[PDB]
Parts: C-alpha cells; sequence; structure tokens
RNA sequence: CGACUCUUAGCGGUGGAUCACUCGGCUCGUGCGUCGAUGAAGAACGCAGCUAGCUGCGAGAAUUAAUGUGAAUUGCAGGACACAUUGAUCAUCGACACUUCGAACGCACUUGCGGCCCCGGGUUCCUCCCGGGGCUACGCCUGUCUGAGCGUCGCU
RNA sequence: AGCCUUGAAGCCUAGGGCGCGGGCCCGGGUGGAGCCGCCGCAGGUGCAGAUCUUGGUGGUAGUAGCAAAUAUUCAAACGAGAACUUUGAAGGCCGAAGUGGAGAAGGGUUCCAUGUGAACAGCAGUUGAACAUGGGUCAGUCGGUCCUGAGAGAUGGGCGAGCGCCGUUCCGAAGGGACGGGCGAUGGCCUCCGUUGCCCUCAGCCGAUCGAAAGGGAGUCGGGUUCAGAUCCCCGAAUCCG
RNA sequence: GGCUAAAUACCGGCACGAGACCGAUAGUCAACAAGUACCGUAAGGGAAAGUUGAAAAGAACUUUGAAGAGAGAGUUCAAG
RNA sequence: CGCGACCUCAGAUCAGACGUGGCGACCCGCUGAAUUUAAGCAUAUUAGUCAGCGGAGGAAAAGAAACUAACCAGGAUUCCC
C-alpha cells in the first residue's frame, strides 16, 4: 500500500506562491523559496545549473527600465532638453 | 471600498444611498448592488443613465 | 561593387529589412517610374506612389494603356489598388487586384504643398550632379 | 475550496479569462498563422498546480 | 473640436481641470453606451476621449513641472524629481570642478616645465 | 469662412502645488 | 468455375522521405562598453470598439507630449464639429508619466493593523466618522540638539 | 561563349543500352526553378545490422476483449434517427454506519440557462461534469481578521574567510507612556474651558514579530424570494461593539 | 605607507560586418503564440511544430442527404 | 550641593549625504574536491581545476626595485616571440 492506496491521502500543499519570484516553490513551513531564496535578501543561484541561470537572468522579462537607458546610453543621456521646435 | 463607491454614486447621479454591498466576480471585477433611498426611483434614475 | 563597410549585402539581413520596414519606409520602397511627359517636366525619374495619382500598368496580366486612379497604397502587402484593375470573386462581386508600384507609370501625380517640396528636393540635388561631371 | 484568499482568487480569475477561443477575424489579418487557442486549458484533463 | 495639446498650453490650470472633467463625464456616459446597444460610432470614440484625457493631463503635469523647475532652480537643495538622472553611477562622480581641481605642487611643476614643442632634424 | 480657415519667463505661483507655498509661509 | 494466395504493372490510398527554398542558427571580426533607494534585475495583475496568445504599454495603460516624416492604419467597423501650419501614418525620443510585489523601507505578509502632520466632506469651533495628500526600515559619515558617568578636573 | 519556363532538381517507369563492378547514359511520365561536365582544392563524404536514434507501417486481428456490487418492462412525446433522452404507469434496489441531506481539505467555474450533436463520454445518445454563447457567489451578527499553543524568528551579543549561523533574555542606557502638579504659547460655544511645548512627579514586566477557516474569542433570528445566492437580498423583529 | 594611463582580457550586454559553416531528425532546446505546451511537492526536466497560389482569384449557383460527405458548375497554367 | 570645561558613551521621523540588490563573458580575494592517469593503489596526477563564498571596472589586477645580475653590465608594470 505505499502506491496507489497511498497516493489518495495527499491534500496538504507543501508549496505556494513566491512574493518575489512568482513561483510555486515557496515553502510553507519553512518560510523560504526553493527556487529564489526569498525571504534571503540575495537571489539564490547557482552554477551547476546553467539552464536555470538563462532561464530568469536579466533579458528574459520586461526590461522595463534598462531597455530605456540602452535608448539614452546613444546620446550620452541629455536632459532637459527638448528638440528645437517648429 | 463600501464608502467610497458611496460617495461616487452619490456625486456623480446626485442621488442618495441607503447602502452598497460588494462582492468581488470570478472573473476578478467587483461588483456593488447599490440601494437608493426610498425617495429615489431606481427605474428612474436608471432612465437617467441611460441604464434603461 | 558596394565598399561602404557599414552596408550589408546580406541576402537574409536584406530580405528582413525589406519585410519588416516600417511604414515610412515601405512609402520610399513602393515608388514608381514617372511618364515620359513628366520625367522631363519635373526632371525627376520616380516618385513614392500617393493615393490619387494616376498610373498605367506596364506589367502583367492588365497592363494596357488604360490610366487609372490609385484608390489604395496597401502598404502592408506592398501593392496598390487601380481603378478598373479588379476582377470577379465566386458570388459575383468586385475585388480589386494588387499591382506592385514597381510595375506602373504615374502619368498625374496628386500635387500638393508637400509634393511640390518633394519633387524640387529631388531635381535640385540632380542638377547639383550634372554640374558634377561637368 | 470556498475559503480562499484574495491572491489565489485572483490568479484563478486570471486563469478563467485566458480560457477562451481566439476571435474568428484573427484568421483573415493578413500575415496570420494562428488556427485555434492552443494554450486551452480544462479543470480535469490538466491541473494548474495551485 | 479635437483637444490639440497646442490649445491648452496657455491655459490655467482651473480652466484645463474644468476641460478634464468634461471629457472624464463624456467617457464615462461612453462605457455606459458600450454596453447598452451604442452604435459603432459611439464605441470608436472612447478611444478618441481616452487619449483626449491623457492628452490633457500631459499638458496639466507639463506645466506644473515646468513651472516648479523656475522655482526650485536658484535653490541649493531641489526634489529628487527634479534633479538630474543620468545614471546612478553617473550622479555618484567628482563634478566637472573637482576634477579640475590640483594641487598647488602640481601646479608649480607645470608652470615650470611645461611640456614643449620641438623637431629634430631628419 | 468655414473654408477660409481650413486652407491655410518667470514664476507662476497659481501652477506651485498649495502645499509648497505653505512652506514658504 | 470461383474464392483465397503469390509476383509484376496501371490507378487510387496511407505516409511524409526526397528535391528546391530560408525574416533561423552557428563561427569569426569590429565599435562601444551603459543597471539600482531619483527604486534595478525579476515577478504579479491590468490596459484594445470587436482581442485568447505572442507583442507593446501602466489607470494618461497596443500609449501622451515633442521633433522628423508627409497620406495612411487596415481582419471588420467607425471618423469624434479626426486628417494637409487644425498633419494620417511611421520613425525618432531629449518633455511628462510610470498599478502591486521585489535590495523593498511604518509593523506584518492576511490586499491584516497602526502612528504623526496637513487638507477636503460630513455638524457645528473641539471631538468623532469618511476621503485624499506627505511622512514613519537597517547601517553609516559630517554637523546639530538633547542627555549620562562614585571618568579627569576647575570654581564654589 | 556549359544546360535550363520550347522546362532545372527531385520522383516513377513489364522502354533502349553501357560497364567485371562501384555505377552511368538515353526514352517516356510527373514536377515547377534551378543544375551539371572537366582541371584542381576541402570534407560533418557511401549503412543491414549496433536489445542503434527519431518517425511511419504491418501480421497478429475484426482477434483478446467491452462479465465485481440481483433488473428490467409497457405506452406516448420530441426527433432524419431511440434498448440508452423526457413524461406516465409497473416491477425492483440502496434500506437511516444509505446509492439520503450537508460540510472540511482538494478542484477552480465543473454551478445555472439556452444551443450543437464535428472531436470526447472504450455501444449509442435527441444526452453529458464535452463543446459554444451568456449569466451567477451580496454580511457589524457565518468565518478570516485578534490571542496564544507545539514551535518559528529579528535586534543586543557571540561566532563566522564569507553568503551568513547561533541565540530568544542570554555580555543591553531595551519605558516615547500617565493620573496629577508647576510653568509658558496658542486657540474656541474667548464666559472659562481645550490644545500644544517644557519641567516636576509616577511606571516591573523582562522580551520585536509570527504561529490555528476544528483551540480561546462580544453580538441575528423568523417568514418570503432565484435558472442559479442567501442566518448575506427583501419584510419583520432583535442584538454587540464603538 | 600611497597613487598612476598605454600596450593586454572579454562565449554577458548594445550595435554592426562577414563566412570554402548548417539547411527543418541539420543548425541554438528554440526558423513557428519556445524556455512555450507539458511533467514533478520542489530543486529541476522540457518538446513537437516551416512551404496553397503570381494574385484569395479560397469554389457563387443547381441537385441527393439530418449532416459529414457527394455529383455538376466555376477560378487558376495547375486543385492532377 | 551647585555651576562649568574636557573625555568616553548614548537617543532622535534632528540637517545634509552615502551603502544595500542585480548582471557576471573578461577581472580580483578566498575556499576547494572526486571522477581520471599511474594498466592495482596510499604520495603524486587530475588541480589550485569543477562546485561553494565574497568584491569590481570598462577593463581589472599589477607597477616605478629592500629587482636582475656577476657583464665592457642592465633598469617600473603588463602583453607577444
Ligand atoms: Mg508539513
Ligand atoms: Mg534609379
Ligand atoms: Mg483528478
Ligand atoms: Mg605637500
Ligand atoms: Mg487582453
Ligand atoms: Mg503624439
Ligand atoms: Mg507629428
Ligand atoms: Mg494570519
Ligand atoms: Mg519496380
Ligand atoms: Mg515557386
Ligand atoms: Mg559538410
Ligand atoms: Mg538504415
Ligand atoms: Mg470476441
Ligand atoms: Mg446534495
Ligand atoms: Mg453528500
Ligand atoms: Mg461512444
Ligand atoms: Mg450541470
Ligand atoms: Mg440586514
Ligand atoms: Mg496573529
Ligand atoms: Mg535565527
Ligand atoms: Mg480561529
Ligand atoms: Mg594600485
Ligand atoms: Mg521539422
Ligand atoms: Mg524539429
Ligand atoms: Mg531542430
Ligand atoms: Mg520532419
Ligand atoms: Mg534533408
Ligand atoms: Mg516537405
Ligand atoms: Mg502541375
Ligand atoms: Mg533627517
Ligand atoms: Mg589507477
Ligand atoms: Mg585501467
Ligand atoms: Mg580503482
Ligand atoms: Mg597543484
Ligand atoms: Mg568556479
Ligand atoms: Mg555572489
Ligand atoms: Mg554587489
Ligand atoms: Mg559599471
Ligand atoms: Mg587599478
Ligand atoms: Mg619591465
Ligand atoms: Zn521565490
Amino acid at each position: 500500500t505505499k502506491g496507489t492506496s497511498s497516493f489518495g491521502k495527499r491534500r496538504n500543499k507543501t508549496h505556494t506562491l513566491c512574493r518575489r519570484c512568482g513561483s510555486k516553490a515557496y515553502h510553507l513551513q519553512k518560510s523560504t523559496c526553493g527556487k529564489c531564496g526569498y525571504p534571503a535578501k540575495r537571489k539564490r543561484k547557482y552554477n551547476w545549473s546553467a539552464k536555470a541561470k538563462r532561464r530568469n537572468t536579466t533579458g528574459t522579462g520586461r526590461m522595463r527600465h534598462l531597455k530605456i537607458v540602452y535608448r539614452r546610453f546613444r546620446h550620452g543621456f541629455r536632459e532637459g532638453t527638448t528638440p528645437k521646435p517648429k | 471600498n463600501k464608502h467610497q463607491i458611496k460617495q461616487a454614486v452619490k456625486k456623480l447621479y446626485d442621488i442618495d444611498v441607503a447602502k452598497v454591498n460588494t462582492l468581488i466576480r470570478p472573473d476578478g471585477e467587483k461588483k456593488a448592488y447599490v440601494r437608493l433611498a426610498p425617495d429615489y426611483d431606481a427605474l428612474d434614475v436608471a432612465n437617467k443613465i441611460g441604464i434603461i | 561593387m558596394k565598399f561602404n563597410p557599414f552596408v550589408t549585402s546580406d541576402r537574409s539581413k536584406n530580405r528582413k529589412r525589406h519585410f519588416n520596414a516600417p511604414s515610412h519606409i515601405r512609402r520610399k520602397i513602393m515608388s514608381s517610374p514617372l511618364s515620359k511627359e513628366l520625367r522631363q517636366k519635373y526632371n525627376v525619374r520616380s516618385m513614392p506612389i500617393r493615393k490619387d495619382d494616376e498610373v498605367q500598368v506596364v506589367r502583367g496580366h492588365y497592363k494596357g494603356q488604360q490610366i487609372g486612379k490609385v484608390v489604395q497604397v496597401y502598404r502592408k502587402k506592398y501593392v496598390i489598388y487601380i481603378e478598373r484593375v479588379q476582377r470577379e470573386k465566386a458570388n459575383g462581386t468586385t475585388v480589386h487586384v494588387g499591382i506592385h508600384p514597381s510595375k506602373v507609370v504615374i502619368t498625374r501625380l496628386k500635387l500638393d504643398k508637400d509634393r511640390k517640396k518633394i519633387l524640387e528636393r529631388k531635381a535640385k540635388s540632380r542638377q547639383v550632379g550634372k554640374e558634377k561631371g561637368k | 475550496s470556498s475559503h480562499k484568499t484574495f491572491r489565489i482568487k485572483r490568479f484563478l480569475a486570471k486563469k478563467q479569462k485566458q480560457n477562451r477561443p481566439i476571435p474568428q477575424w484573427i484568421w483573415m489579418k493578413t500575415g496570420n498563422k494562428i488556427r485555434y487557442n492552443s494554450k486551452r486549458r480544462h479543470w480535469r484533463r490538466t491541473k494548474l498546480g495551485l | 473640436a479635437k483637444i490639440k495639446a497646442r490649445d491648452l498650453r496657455g491655459k490655467k490650470k482651473e480652466e484645463l481641470l474644468k476641460q478634464l472633467d468634461d471629457l472624464k463625464v463624456e467617457l464615462s456616459q461612453l462605457r455606459v453606451a458600450k454596453v447598452t446597444g451604442g452604435a459603432a460610432s459611439k464605441l470608436s470614440k472612447i478611444r478618441v476621449v481616452r487619449k483626449s484625457i491623457a492628452r490633457v493631463l500631459t499638458v496639466i503635469n507639463q506645466t506644473q513641472k515646468e513651472n516648479l523647475r523656475k522655482f526650485y532652480k536658484g535653490k541649493k537643495y531641489k526634489p529628487l524629481d527634479l534633479r538630474p538622472k543620468k545614471t546612478r553611477a553617473m550622479r555618484r562622480r567628482l563634478n566637472k570642478h573637482e576634477e579640475s581641481l590640483k594641487t598647488k605642487k602640481q601646479q608649480r611643476k607645470e608652470r615650470l616645465y611645461p611640456l614643449r614643442k620641438y623637431a629634430v632634424k631628419a | 469662412e468655414s473654408r477660409k480657415r481650413k486652407r491655410p519667463n518667470d514664476v507662476d505661483m497659481s501652477w506651485i502645488p498649495q502645499e509648497t507655498l505653505n512652506q514658504i509661509n
């Protein structure tokens, strides 16, 4: 009874959504994410998984602010100016 | 919240509110059941709002 | 031969930039030659096709001497629609056929303030090169 | 369950709205390739995990 | 009768806000028409009035900020949003004056023994 | 007339938010 | 006879090999070599007239302003007293804007509780209730203010 | 000064031939846009196997099988179509430790109405938890929210190359509060009461914070009402807290 | 006790150019709504999938059938 | 007792600043194996390498001799032969 009969007894969720990385790896009892290490300040990252790093590295998401720096960089980060009005 | 909704409905349509009930729908929208004061006829007010 | 180090002749790079060209670039791509009369008058060879120009179809099934007005510049499909350049569907309704701008000749230009400004600049540049050879 | 959190009830709602067929005019777009919503879900065949 | 941002530039704050309210009322009346069988003309008007509202709010924010900048111009301490953004590292550099500083020992050395211009015969 | 039309430096203290004003008062 | 079976061929199926194509890879080289408490990377949730995904954007939400451009966008519809100095569209991008979480910051992570100041509506100055706005995290340096010591002293 | 839209590659061929052979040429057919000879260069260069990899297809084979829990029948209706749907009538079963009426965990729209009968529901279906289009969850009083439990966990401190770990009162100047009293400053229903700042006085708690939809924890019941919600909506009658 | 450019490094980034390279079981896992669908409590694992036509001209209308499906007809150089 | 200097040490939502996290191809400081070779294996090798931790910049580190030499002497660091 270590198989089919036991699989019916499982109705208690070990993990839930993590509020930092949004993955269902937040261990409820330990209060820790098995994916990103929250609540640890530093992000959980290891070099024995390159595939894991490229799933959640810079550029895999929105790049909300970085991709505007890339635009501003090409004009020397000019500020407080406008093109000569018509 | 129910206070803000009551203040909004009154100001927008110049009507009076008796109570506000609210539920959040399964699709994530909040529905307000705004009961007007007895001297306000909701069917009349609906015509003003264009609902009917 | 091309010598500019920053201009690619790579086949795939050039095709990706043709089929993903933004609208204001597709306009320049969608240019047409001018009739021999217009060419002589304005000293210009080609113009970016525009709505309300009148053109002749010089290649394909609908070629002929019929001058028709351009009724739609469908830039997404890289075609223009012309008066009477059309056919019927199964249910008998009429539908325009898309001619490429490079396969027509502009016989009358829809002129306005900006078209004239465009026309003068092209001739001014042409005349400069003319006096470079001389 | 009936006892729900706001965060869970909200995540469920987004899954509810994504679960619909495509507009039929999408078929008539110029370069369109999509034939159907290939990301459909059934509450019984495949589970959300949360 | 389109809301062009050029027509709003000079207007006063209370005037523009009044203009904003008309547009907010006009939109909520349209949102009603969306679900009660409004004509296709009225459905297309929604985007026209959503962007009109955004045009008004842009001019209100720009006019307010242009005047705030005039207000803090000479002030030593300006609110953070009025300070140059650039990048975080670019804001921690030695400024132009501090980089140009030299010690008197180095200033004397450059005066006494400046680099010269010379040539060596072939 | 419809055709005729259709064919062609100092701070403003009113625009300062009311909060900033009180702080200088 | 004839069924059935075998072989070959024509035609038809099943299947998707081959060939041709290539808005994708891979490798080399070059220029630059730029994130974040002024809130990054990442995540969540929203935003389209009809829109699920991809894509873009943030309640000003498939974008505002400005500049260049110069007549479209387009699957269908529509045209705001939209469209030629009353500028469609696209590009650019310096102005403005940028929901929730996140180093993530009032305390906690359930949209749970506060506190301080200002403002507005309730009534009717105070209270009280409601709403809005601004603050309220750790360490650390310079200075400030307020203190402690049977620490070392001086005058009383 | 090769071939090719007067038809390339590819593919098919009881067509004609060449070579010991590896192979190749020509005829016919299909196809629709590129290919080949010679001299040299280069190689990810030749498949029958590896219980080889991936994909496709056989015989087996219309075969095993569609047999756990007693059971169906008659008439009518819709409908192209009925053993299976619906209504009526029979005969049966679960037999209040139920095949009944409700919940917790889990599911997440499966709920309700209408429509379809393509795919799915290992026969069928006019039917469905399928598909399609639209709806539906309303609270001071029912829970959460608060308490603390086993425990988890900051700061002080200790350790630690370091991300950090230990630790929970232990090496801590750990109270931001107050009746009242004295001073000023401000107010208003300026009478006198408030507010605010300072000073005097008084203060164990001694451990931040988290930790239970079954523990502790004030206070809502009756009648009606929907396709689907009701101790939540409506009618009525109460109550706790501030 | 201390500072110091250049020549040097650069499989991440932004923007480019090329190749005796691969050519959809190849080449990146990813030519495409791919780190997607999907699996696992989780750390992680992780595909398949390109091609009508020059142009949608994407087959009106008639007829059998409940329909799927057919027979005629029509477009196209070709639906062989 | 009181007042006042200094010293040491505390509390502030005190005025103004600054650090945190990410990326990590290249760079710097640590920590650091075992598969493997030795036809066995323990030193050795693998290897100061993988994995682990920290810190950067457009480069980093290094760098103007407590050097090399032993010559008739050279003359910071870094890179190539
Ligand atoms: Mg457990
Ligand atoms: Mg030319
Ligand atoms: Mg199941
Ligand atoms: Mg000196
Ligand atoms: Mg959407
Ligand atoms: Mg604009
Ligand atoms: Mg413009
Ligand atoms: Mg809780
Ligand atoms: Mg044969
Ligand atoms: Mg072709
Ligand atoms: Mg090869
Ligand atoms: Mg083989
Ligand atoms: Mg049988
Ligand atoms: Mg029941
Ligand atoms: Mg039951
Ligand atoms: Mg069946
Ligand atoms: Mg049902
Ligand atoms: Mg009640
Ligand atoms: Mg608690
Ligand atoms: Mg601890
Ligand atoms: Mg409880
Ligand atoms: Mg140094
Ligand atoms: Mg393939
Ligand atoms: Mg593939
Ligand atoms: Mg592949
Ligand atoms: Mg294949
Ligand atoms: Mg192949
Ligand atoms: Mg193929
Ligand atoms: Mg053919
Ligand atoms: Mg301060
Ligand atoms: Mg050995
Ligand atoms: Mg051996
Ligand atoms: Mg051994
Ligand atoms: Mg070694
Ligand atoms: Mg390493
Ligand atoms: Mg690190
Ligand atoms: Mg760092
Ligand atoms: Mg940097
Ligand atoms: Mg250095
Ligand atoms: Mg040297
Ligand atoms: Zn996480």
